[PDB]
């Protein structure tokens, strides 16, 4: 198991692509789900991938539509560090 | 913090006794 | 019955990574080293006899642990000057316990792309302080004296137990390089980087 809606790394590239482009919105639900999915990346071991979503998700998110996508990142990255923190001891990077 | 963690005694070579060459 | 061909496989790989590593970071001068290519990469490899001799003392004296399956991770040191660790590359194993042809190199194929993260990996670290030490860590998965036993393979080459000063490290910020799965082997590579 693994999937935000589904698994390979650049099937989940285009479901974020679809997602944070065409939406501009706040689904709350939404970015919960992603934060899950990150945080299981760590449970499975899995940095290398859980490194290239966080790295995209900031491109996509940080250039802009307006602003929610700016909060959204950080409150991700906030629980992704903070699980990090406890299971290997260390924050990621950038 | 605990002792499952091992390590070699010996030192690899050091930068100058390379540059021993 | 398969423990010691991805053990074999294992070696002959950190072996390049090692050498690799030792280059990429400069913590020996570029002159020693050799161009070479392994899984088809361009790597290079000290042909410092010295030096080859204790990497290779150190992996012939792991071997039979990850043969048996003990070794949790594997772990690249550099200390600075003062003895203090500045970085790790973490290699984190599992060897998931069958087999139908060409294994093995699909396998070397995914190895292929770590030396590769590690070839260009200073685009993503911070470079260290000159006058650079290095040191190799064998974390197993148990605390048990049958470890301690199958590792003193070389009278000449002892192993001892870590000190705190040997691991701790404060304040580590996390770069992952590679993460690969397959039948006989998964493995993910990550450096361990102090902080300031």
């Amino acid at each position: 198991p693994n999937l935000a809606g589904a698994v390979e790394f650049n099937d989940v590239k285009t479901l974020l692509r679809e997602w944070i482009t065409t939406i501009s919105d706040p689904m709350e639900e939404d970015i919960l789900q992603v934060v899950k999915y990150c945080t299981d990346l760590i449970e499975e071991k899995d940095l290398e991938k859980l490194d290239l979503v966080i790295k995209y998700m900031k491109r996509l998110m940080q250039q802009s539509v307006e602003s929610v996508w700016n909060m959204a990142f950080d409150f991700i990255l906030d629980n992704v560090q903070v699980v990090l923190q406890q299971t290997y001891g260390s924050t990621l990077k950038v | 913090r605990t002792a499952n963690i091992l390590k070699p005694l010996m030192s690899p070579p050091s930068r100058e006794e390379i540059m021993a060459t | 019955n398969f423990g010691q061909v991805v053990a074999d496989v294992l070696c002959e790989f950190l072996e390049v990574a090692v050498h690799l590593i030792l280059y990429v970071r400069e913590v020996y001068p570029v002159g020693i080293f050799q161009k070479r290519k392994k899984y088809n990469v361009p790597v290079q490899m000290s042909c410092h006899p010295e030096l080859n001799q204790y990497i290779q003392d150190t992996l012939h004296c792991v071997k039979p642990l990850l043969e048996k399956n003990d070794v949790e991770k594997v772990v690249v040191v550099i200390l600075d000057k003062e003895h203090r660790p500045v970085e790790k590359f973490v290699f984190e194993i599992t060897q998931p316990p069958i087999s139908s042809d060409s294994l093995l190199s699909h396998v070397e194929q995914l190895l292929a792309a770590f030396i590769l993260k590690i070839s260009v990996c200073d685009a993503v670290l911070d470079h260290n302080p000159p006058g650079c030490t290095f040191t190799v860590l064998v974390h197993t998965r148990e605390a048990a004296t049958r470890n301690m036993e199958k590792i003193q393979v070389i009278k000449d080459f002892p192993w001892i137990l870590a000190d705190e000063q040997d691991v701790h490290m404060h304040d580590p910020r996390l770069i992952p390089l590679k993460t690969m799965t397959s039948d006989i082997l998964k493995m993910q590579l990550y450096v361990e980087e102090r902080a300031h």
